């Protein structure tokens, strides 16, 4: 997968060690269909492809969490936007992580509390902000 | 799907 040295890891994903848990994810549901199209996509995937989407991942917290700043509701057009925005980006960067697939991991994070504090090391709550956001995006489309 | 800790996934 991420085959990268400690080092780019860190140069990368920061203090992030997702390798350790590598084999460990399966552990938690391990029977999806989407990863095993994305393994395959992310077979040579490299520090840049890596790179690439956590600067990427970075602009969406700003914006996001500025919109909770304001006070605006997830399921706004900014907002559910910005979900649709983030669907692309991490279907794109995989395989294609559907609309309803999309929707899966915004609660399946909120299940286990180490993504969430991984993942709201930017702020509390945005994981709960972004399922609304997505699961909204996905109605207004969903027949 | 996709990793375990902070994004992709599979469900």
């Amino acid at each position: 997968g991420i085959n990268l040295t400690p080092e780019e890891k860190f140069e990368v994903f920061g203090d992030f060690d997702p390798d350790q848990y590598e084999e460990e994810v399966r552990e938690r549901w391990g029977n999806t269909d989407a990863y095993r199209q994305s393994k395959e996509k992310t077979a040579s995937y490299t520090k840049e492809d890596w790179q690439r989407i956590q600067d990427e991942a970075d602009e969406l917290t700003r914006r996001f969490v500025a919109l909770m700043d304001a006070g605006e509701p997830a399921d706004s057009e900014g907002a559910m936007d910005a979900a649709e925005d983030h669907r692309q980006g991490i279907a794109r960067n995989h395989y294609d992580c559907g609309y309803e697939m999309h929707t899966c991991l915004g609660e399946m994070y909120v299940s286990d509390e180490r993504f969430t504090r991984n993942i709201d090391a930017a702020k509390p709550g945005l994981a709960a902000y972004m399922r609304d956001a997505i699961l909204a995006n996905a109605v207004r489309h969903t027949p | 799907s996709c990793v375990g800790x902070a994004c992709a996934x599979x469900a």
